[PDB]
């Protein structure tokens, strides 16, 4: 097969600067690379053809370059909705095959999250677990500390963090920390405590509830 | 024009992978039915396809095993994979390209399929709600599988403030994920939010309104 | 890659034997595995060879039986179609499609004489 390297695999820029995305087959293609945006969730966008060719309402911001086998896609005055992995397609011989993509994240000012603690709920507890959750929304850099605390006592092994994709408006990520104890375990201590650390805060920040 | 995949979302292995993508709009008439896959970590493979002469192409990573036919007479196609293992496990995507050296520049949205021995198993869902200004409401999506499950508020009128997070795989094989969202306080006592789950491999439907 | 074609045009008298040819680079030894090769004409499937197997099941009504790919050949960068007993229906134009490392395609017109 053509196999495509793209370069870099991640890039993080500030809005309104430009991107530099490249893509590099292993033989010559001559000018048969596409270029491809994919935003979370979506099916992928054709952006370029005949690689500098612009598809039909792809804003004039979007430029494609090269030939031979070093290809450039370049993106200028960047956008918060330019948040997407990016890739290239060789159609110069078959099978076609794909760069593996670029993810294109974007750089902004610091913003503290928002903290909030959710005791797990009278129904689950029936059923003989309880599902401790902690929220951090809308905080800049995705860099984040949670740590649980049980009656003062530090947690470990028992939690489990998932973060969304970088939002596409204002640019800020989101993070959900879930601790999972035994109904027993739980019925065994009082205070739930949740402290974040982030590069927005002053200090760490706790929120904490009182089973019962 | 708008092309549709439609399937198991998991298949047992050694078993064939079937899957279908309904063609519809413009792509009726386009030269080239395609199928790609992601598998997660690894670069966009492209499969195959079948063209409006009924000749079929297929990546000879794949050949033995792949089998790409269409009915017109239903504006469909299909593609089968035999003998399908862990490394099958793919966001399926159906696509078009007008010529046979073209790209491929309209996707689908795509289908995830899960190869695994695991049973399907619905979720349990449960609120989030807390024991200021601004307050968030969510939803537990819990001990489910396979994968995808999907969230909406509102029916789908609220979308603003809403983060779904990704999906994480607990010990037990089964996943959990949660979906949140921020509110002004001064609505709680006067709006209604609710949380709207659809685990499609298990036929689970629910609406759950969670309250202050 | 450029795919070539010898001829831009054929005629031919009705019920003949022809052979139109399709050159294609080979470098010094074919690898069988890396070919593809498609022979149609504008809706229809004449010969499928892909990745060194071929699968006649894609063939049009047409030419069955009676048009196929010449193998040994292969090998000398030459993808010859071979269409026995010609008649007015196969007058058309006609479509080599053939990837090897890169691909290209080509097309050759063909007209049919009448009897006598």
């Amino acid at each position: 097969d053509i196999v495509m390297t793209q370069s870099p695999d991640s890039l993080a820029v500030s809005l309104g600067e430009r991107a530099t995305i490249n893509c590099k087959a292993s033989q010559n293609v001559d000018t048969s690379v596409a270029w491809f945006q994919q935003k979370p969730g979506q099916p992928p966008k054709a952006l370029i053809y005949s690689a500098s060719f612009r598809y039909s309402g792809v804003p004039d911001r979007f430029s494609g370059s090269g030939s031979g086998t070093d290809f450039t896609l370049t993106i200028s005055s960047l956008q918060a909705e330019d948040v997407a992995v990016y890739f290239c397609q060789q159609y110069y011989g078959y099978p076609f095959t794909f760069g593996q993509g670029t993810k294109l994240e974007i750089k902004r000012t610091v913003a503290a999250p928002s903290v909030f603690i959710f005791p797990p709920s009278d129904e689950q507890l029936k059923s003989g677990t309880a599902s401790v959750v902690c929220l951090l929304n809308n905080f800049y850099p995705r860099e984040a500390k949670v740590q649980w605390k049980v009656d003062n006592a530090l947690q470990s092994g028992n939690s489990q963090e998932s973060v969304t994709e970088q939002d596409s408006k204002d640019s800020t990520y989101s993070l959900s920390s879930t601790l999972t104890l035994s109904k027993a375990d739980y019925e065994k201590h009082k205070v739930y405590a949740c402290e974040v650390t982030h590069q927005g805060l002053s200090s760490p920040v706790t929120k904490s509830f009182n089973r019962g | 024009g708008q092309l549709q995949e439609s399937g198991p979302s998991l298949v047992k292995p050694s078993q064939t992978l079937s899957l279908t993508c309904t063609v519809s709009g413009d792509s009726i008439t386009r030269g080239y039915w395609n199928w790609i896959r992601k598998h997660p970590g690894k670069g966009l493979e492209y499969i195959g396809y079948i063209s409006y002469t009924g000749s079929t192409y297929s990546n000879l990573s794949l050949k033995s095993r792949v089998t790409i036919s269409r009915d017109t007479s239903k504006n469909q196609y299909y593609l089968k994979l035999s003998s399908v293992t862990a490394a099958d496990t793919a966001v399926y995507y159906c696509a078009t390209s007008t010529g046979w050296l073209d790209p491929v520049d309209y996707w689908g949205q795509g289908t995830l399929v899960t190869v695994s021995s695991a049973s399907t198993k619905g979720p349990s869902v449960f609120p989030l709600a807390p024991c200021e200004s601004t307050a968030a409401l969510g939803c537990l999506v819990k001990d489910y599988f396979p994968e995808p499950v999907t969230v909406s508020w509102n029916s789908g009128a609220l979308t603003s403030g809403v983060h779904t997070f990704p999906a994480v795989l607990q010990s037990s094989g089964l996943y959990s994920l949660s979906s949140v969202v921020t509110v002004p306080s001064s609505s709680l006592g006067t709006k209604t939010y609710t949380c709207n789950v659809d685990h499609k491999p298990s036929n689970t439907k629910v609406d759950k309104r969670v309250e202050s | 890659f450029t795919v070539t074609v010898p001829k831009d045009l054929y005629v031919v008298e009705y019920g003949s034997n022809m052979t139109i040819e399709c050159k294609f680079p080979v470098e010094k030894q074919l690898d069988l595995a890396a070919l593809i090769v498609y022979w149609e004409m504008e809706d229809k499937n004449i010969i499928q060879f892909v990745h060194g197997e071929e699968d006649l099941k894609v063939q049009h009504s047409s030419y069955r039986q009676r048009a196929r790919l010449l193998k040994d050949q292969l090998s000398l960068g030459n993808a010859a179609l071979q269409i026995t007993d010609v008649k007015l229906q196969d007058a058309g134009v006609y479509r080599c499609m053939i990837s090897y490392g890169g691909a290209d395609y080509k097309r050759i017109t063909v007209k049919v004489n009448a009897p006598y």
